[PDB]
């Protein structure tokens, strides 16, 4: 149980706000 | 690497207590809290 | 605490009609006529469902969470 | 340091932040470190943990919310970051030769593999952590805010 992200949870990004 | 987890009474969240630790809840603030359920196999006859 | 399914006596589901006698009280039957417009004939099928004291809904009233 | 692998020894994921939002120490543990934050359209940049700011904007990753901010750095180009545009991708080779060209354009040292060595450890030292003085109370302070 240290870094389960399987990618990941869609990372937002900075250029996209 | 088991941290032992447990369920908060009026929170509802799982915290991670090891040994030596102070029971409390990670947000809060709860001092009775509640561990989970097994992993074990539980198998009924539905008799 | 949750209607039974089959009454003790006889063998008969009773457990699809708790919903249903409820909400034909509701309705205006009156309960002897609300008994076997469900289909109850046996007095030993009918005293499952006039007794039945439903506690299940007092017990979800201690939500876990929310 | 000459190899992007090392260098994710170091790299600071999106899962692991969550658990020290409100430990303290927190200027000390992270601050070396490199992230791989988001730009965008996939492109990225290896950007320098350099101080904890805070920012005026709350805003929830996942279950947890963290109004703080991050002074990263890409050699030159420094700005206030959030928690939430880091990614999980480890640092590829188009970006560890980008951020060595960014740090080799800027006049910036690239800091010495013996310090990425010793500074990856204080991470699992600080994971390992007993909490046995008074950190559950001013953390419950900082989640209830
Ligand atoms: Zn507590
Ligand atoms: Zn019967």
């Amino acid at each position: 149980t240290s870094t389960y992200g399987r990618y990941g949870s869609q990372t937002p990004m900075y250029g996209s706000g | 690497q088991q941290p032992m987890i447990y369920i908060c009474g009026e929170c509802h969240t799982e915290n991670e207590i090891k040994s030596r630790d102070p029971i409390r809840c990670r947000e809060c603030g709860y001092r009775i809290m509640y561990k989970k359920r097994t992993k074990r196999l539980v198998v009924f006859d539905a008799r | 605490m949750i209607i039974p399914v089959r009454c003790f006596t006889c063998g008969k589901i009773v457990g699809n009609k708790w919903e249903a006698y409820l909400g034909l009280l509701q309705a205006e039957y009156t309960e002897g006529d609300a008994l076997d417009a469900l289909g109850l004939k046996r007095y030993c099928c009918r005293r499952m469902l006039l007794a039945h004291v439903d506690l299940i809904e007092k017990l979800l009233n201690y939500a876990p969470l929310e | 340091v000459s190899l992007p692998e090392e260098l994710n020894r170091v790299r600071l994921s999106r899962h692991k932040l969550e658990r020290w939002c409100h430990m303290p120490f927190f200027a000390k543990t992270v601050t070396g470190c490199f992230v791989r934050i988001g730009i965008g359209k996939p492109v990225y940049r290896v950007a320098e943990i350099t101080g904890v700011v805070e920012t005026a904007k709350v805003y929830q990753l996942g279950g947890t919310r963290t109004n703080k901010g991050l002074q990263l750095r890409h050699g030159n180009d420094q700005r206030v970051f959030r928690l939430e545009f880091v990614s999980n991708q480890e640092f590829t080779e188009s970006e560890f030769m980008k951020w060595k060209e960014a740090m080799f354009s800027a006049g910036m040292q690239l800091p010495t593999l013996d310090e990425i060595n010793k500074k990856e450890l204080s991470i699992k030292e600080a994971l390992n952590y007993k909490f046995n003085d008074q950190d559950i109370e001013e953390i419950v302070k900082e989640k209830e805010r």
